[PDB]
């Protein structure tokens, strides 16, 4: 397989618009909703909204209402999002994402499009981590209220799309190494990686799926 | 605030029920379970509209001594007395000619138009004329305030201000010596859960979670609001909002009654009518469905839904309790039948989608 093709980048002018495209293939375009997330340079992931290609129903976070507009084209299996009245605060990487069959965790991501212009809070601890390879480490993600076990852990290497490591705080993912594990009870969750290796230094985000809208943690860097 | 749909986040076991045991849901009490005894009563509120600066006027009473000796005038100052100052005030106001005035005389001058602004939270008074710009207030022990001259006092020309209230009629909700909330005059349920005690213009009352202030005798012990707390005005737009919500809830309750009665007289429990039995407000209620011609119910707690995509993330998915709910044949609870092509159909959502129409793929394309 499945691919969410995105175009490289767009250089725009303040006050203008841009329409980012996301061509989905490998699955049936109408069988899943389509989400969109913003990620500023060196920041966490922020949910903009989602659209159902069948019904055309849209959902928006209050911060993006009027700023982002979601559309689809079912003949070409391509979702579009339009950003108009751009300021310097809109310069970021915009990913299109495809969730699970029950819309809890993000299954697939796009290449991302860096546009250049010229609720439950998840408190993630710590911001930065400095330790040597081979050690066992564990960082914390604490929710503003009870979320049971509705939280997912993503890994994002530099200039790459986020990659889901742990779903529902403890369940493994097929094809991903055994070094990662979690412990979830109530509010406090800990992601532990034993035997830190070279490709494991990256940004780690926690994302809750208990309440609407979807929110992420600040991130933990190695 | 007012949801577009309500789906239960908690759901019990399906029990087979007889149609005689069907009922239209209560959409009045919001998440204050057990509090169901309604008693028509009266309660106080802020008057409707904008409340300008409450002005009360007074007068500054200064005391001088004038010595005249054989056309030379000596003038000295002395700090006056409240009741004497008010007697001089009545002199100057009624037009008594006794106020105009080696012989010495004590005079009390009273500059009348000295206006002050009155705080409604504490009955303190505010003018540049007080030390620090603020006086504690006019109690009955202190019938006067001090000025920065500290030889001239300020007294009100007290006769109505703090006429910022109204008396409304509503319904007190309780379940036995505990009042959870009340239906207000507009017809909307307000909950006392989490309120704090606020004394406004000398009137004991409560500030609700939403910031509205009311005055009602509560049979319970509540802690006082911090000195920093504020209450919301009773603006016309709040009454508009309550009128719209109550209008809708009444309309849909009557439509649900017509549906339930049309089920009693016919014993034809379709899925269209079954949607009218859904609880339109977050809280505990019932859910219904039909399995193999049998009509069953289940206990449930309904959660407010914000978007349609929240509960339909994929092809035949009705997100209930975090995972997609199972369908027997092609139906779920409250008439959410699977669509023609195994997609989810919600009656309210179909109505919503229709009014958005005219918008996408006009498709008035023509052949060759």
């Amino acid at each position: 397989e499945v691919q969410l093709q995105q175009f490289g980048a767009e250089l725009v002018k303040p006050g203008a618009s841009v329409k980012i495209s996301c061509k989905a293939s490998g699955y049936t375009f109408t069988d899943y909703n389509m989400d969109w997330v913003k990620q500023s340079h060196g920041k966490s992931l922020q949910w903009i909204g989602d659209i159902s290609p069948y019904y055309g129903s849209t959902g928006y976070s209050q911060k993006f209402k009027g700023k982002a507009t979601l559309t689809v084209d079912r003949s070409s299996s391509t979702a579009y999002m339009e950003l108009r009245s751009l300021t310097s605060e809109d310069t970021a990487v915009y990913y299109c994402a495809r969730r699970n069959y029950d819309g809890s965790w993000f299954a697939y991501w796009g290449q991302g499009t860096l546009v250049t212009v010229s609720e439950l809070v998840m408190t993630q601890s710590p911001a930065i981590l400095s330790v040597s390879p081979g050690e066992r480490v564990s960082f914390s993600c604490r929710a503003s209220q009870i979320i049971g076990t509705s939280i997912h852990w993503y890994q994002q290497r530099t200039n790459g799309s986020p990659r889901l490591l742990i779903k529902y705080a403890s369940e493994s993912i097929s094809g991903i190494p055994s070094r990662f594990s979690g412990s979830g009870s109530g509010t406090d969750f800990t992601l532990t990686i034993n035997s830190v290796e070279s490709d494991d230094i990256a940004d780690y985000y926690c994302q809750q799926s208990n309440s609407w809208p979807v929110t992420f943690g600040a991130g933990t860097k190695l | 605030k007012f949801p577009i749909y309500t789906i239960p986040d908690e759901l019990g076991p399906w029990s087979p029920i007889d149609i005689h045991h069907l009922s239209c849901p209560n959409n009045l009490v919001v998440e204050d379970e057990g509090c169901t005894n309604l008693s028509e009563f009266s309660y106080m509120e802020l008057k409707v509209g904008y409340i300008s600066a409450i002005k009360v006027n007074g007068f500054t009473c200064t005391g001088v001594v004038t010595e005249a000796e054989t056309t030379t005038f000596k003038r000295k100052h002395f700090r006056p007395t409240p009741d004497a100052c008010r007697a001089a005030y009545n002199w100057k106001m009624a037009g008594d000619p006794r106020y105009e005035e080696r012989t010495t005389k004590e005079s009390l001058i009273i500059i009348s138009p000295s206006v002050t602004d009155l705080d409604p939270y504490d009955k303190s008074l505010h003018s540049r004329v007080f030390p620090g710009g603020k006086c504690s207030g006019i109690t009955v022990s202190s019938t006067y305030c001090s000025t920065n001259h500290d030889y001239t006092i300020w007294m009100p020309e007290n006769p109505t201000p703090c006429d910022i209230f109204t008396n409304s009629r509503g319904k007190r909700a309780s379940n036995g010596n505990k009042t959870c909330g009340f239906v207000d005059e507009r017809g909307l349920y307000k909950s006392l859960k989490g309120a704090c005690r606020l004394k406004l213009c000398g009137v004991l009352g409560l500030r609700l979670m939403d910031g509205t202030w009311v005055a009602m005798q509560t049979s319970d012990e509540t802690k006082w609001c911090p000195p920093d707390q504020l209450v919301n005005l009773h603006d016309f737009r709040s009454d508009e909002i309550e009128h719209l919500v109550v209008e809708e809830l009444v309309k849909k309750r009557e439509e649900c009654l017509d549906a339930l009665e049309s089920i009693m007289t016919t014993k034809s429990v379709s899925f269209r009518r079954l949607s009218h039995l859904r609880k339109l407000v977050p809280g505990f209620g019932k859910a219904y469905t039909i399995f193999n011609k049998t009509l069953m119910e289940a206990d449930a707690h309904y959660k407010s839904v914000r978007t349609w995509n929240e509960i339909i993330p994929s092809k035949g998915c009705l997100k209930v309790g975090g995972r997609c709910h199972p369908h027997v044949n092609g139906v779920f609870f409250n008439g959410i039948i699977l669509g023609p092509d195994d997609h989810v159909l919600i009656p309210e959502m179909q109505s919503s989608l229709l009014q958005q129409h005219m918008e996408l793929l006009k498709s008035s394309v023509i052949p060759l």
